[PDB]
């Protein structure tokens, strides 16, 4: 992908039953300066010891959502992570007849 | 039903000057123990001359 | 303006002549908690704490372990990103 | 060129406090004075200093180039 | 130089607080907790789900049931500890009880 930014993500499969899945928010420093990036997308990512992606396109883990930052002195902030929020407990029945 | 709703406010950091990567993996996939994330990667760019 | 002016070659051979071409390359202390496992100075595989410690710097191509900023744990939401949300069966 | 004084990586990861310069080339500000050192608001350009702190930073409405990495100390205790 | 003394004494201006103890490290309290009592498979079993807070660097599960007795007296019938969001219990008596 892009060299200053990148994204990517493998589906992940669709739940069965009524159940929630946690969900592990991690971010790491790299290195200093602006590095040119991964060597081969999300096979480049390791997870325990398995990459994200076998050698051909078939995955080896499903729900995984990478964000790469190079560094550069004008880059975004990581997309999809949250500092605080504020939540108002509404607590009504909504029915047909009024949204 | 409808029960609540929430405002979030996103991480407002640019981290200038460093190269990070972020990584969301759901988790009762890999169990008890902990992920150890390794990266491939390249490295710096150099200046190199002309 | 005066002294007495010595010879250094044997002074300067006395570790080899090989440190006379080039400096010699630095070994890390040994740590019996490895089990006899062997460290380098410019090669990192695991994921270390941050505050008090040096941002790295990577200069080839290299399988590296980084710093950790941020690790929290949550519950996900059903909303894969598209328009359409099916949960359940 | 000598070489007593220094350590090579040079950058410490730091929870509360930022290593950047003031209106250098990394922290990138340059507008009116805002406040003092010790975050008291002024408006004279000789007495305006950065505190280095994040308040000092919520000065300038400069936060997305902070240097120091917040919340760091949660997981390294 | 007697004249540092009352530079040194002056200190710095801190931001944050002295206390500290609004947000630590302690998890918060779980999110959603329900017990279903089902006889679809013949017998009586409770099915206890939760839903994750935002609990930094890993988080795991206590759980512990009390039997309610008439007297006002309560018993501890059992105790688990689990990383799983759900958790099943079978063989129960007859009287109340409190997750
Ligand atoms: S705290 Fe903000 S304004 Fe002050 S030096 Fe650091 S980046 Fe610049």
């Amino acid at each position: 992908m892009g060299k200053g930014s990148s994204k990517g993500h493998t589906p992940r499969e669709a739940k069965d039953n009524l159940k929630s899945t946690q969900l592990l928010s991690v971010i790491d420093a790299i290195s200093e300066g602006p590095i040119e990036g991964p060597v081969d997308g999300l096979k480049s990512v390791l997870l325990n010891s398995t990459p994200v992606l076998d050698t051909e396109g078939n995955t080896n883990i499903s729900g995984v959502t990478v964000v790469f930052r190079a560094g550069e002195q004008e880059q975004t902030p990581p997309e999809g992570f949250e500092s605080s929020g504020s939540e108002t407990v509404l607590g009504t029945e909504v029915k047909y007849d009024t949204p | 039903l409808w029960s609540s709703y929430t405002e979030i406010i996103d991480v407002k950091q640019c981290y200038p000057n460093t190269a990070l990567v972020g990584v969301q993996v759901d988790s009762e996939q890999f169990g008890s123990q902990q992920v150890s994330r390794n990266y491939h990667l390249r490295g710096r760019i150099l200046q190199v001359p002309s | 303006m005066t002294g007495i002016l010595f010879s250094l070659g044997a002074s300067m051979v006395l570790g080899g002549v090989a440190q006379m071409l080039a400096p010699k390359a630095r070994t890390p202390r040994i740590q019996t908690t490895d089990n006899g496992k062997q460290n380098t100075y410019f090669s990192s595989l695991d994921n270390m704490v941050a505050q008090g410690n040096v941002l790295p710097v990577l200069y080839g191509e290299m399988r590296v372990g980084s710093r950790v900023v941020s690790q929290e744990i949550s519950t996900a939401d059903e909303g894969d990103g598209g328009q359409v949300v099916v949960i359940g069966r | 060129t000598e070489t007593d004084g220094a350590v090579f990586p040079g950058r410490i990861m730091l929870a509360n406090t930022c290593t950047w310069t003031y209106r250098g080339d990394e922290c990138g500000y340059s507008g009116p004075a805002v406040a003092d050192e010790y975050d008291q608001p002024t408006s004279d350009i000789t007495k305006d200093k950065c505190s280095k702190c994040l308040s000092g930073c919520k000065f300038r409405n400069n936060v997305g180039n902070f240097g120091g990495f917040l919340s760091i100390n949660k997981l390294s205790q | 130089v007697p004249e540092k003394e009352a530079i040194v004494d002056n200190g710095a201006h801190f931001d944050g607080e002295q206390s500290g103890t609004v947000n630590g490290v302690t998890p918060p309290a779980v999110q959603h907790l329900t017990a279903e009592v089902t006889a679809d498979s013949g017998e009586y079993q409770v099915l206890a789900r939760w839903d994750t807070p935002k609990v930094v660097k890993g988080v795991s599960f206590l759980l512990r049931l009390t039997v309610t007795a008439d007297d006002g007296s309560e018993r501890l019938v059992s105790t688990a500890r689990t990383t799983e969001t759900t958790y099943r219990f079978t063989q129960l008596a007859l009287g109340n009880y409190r997750l």
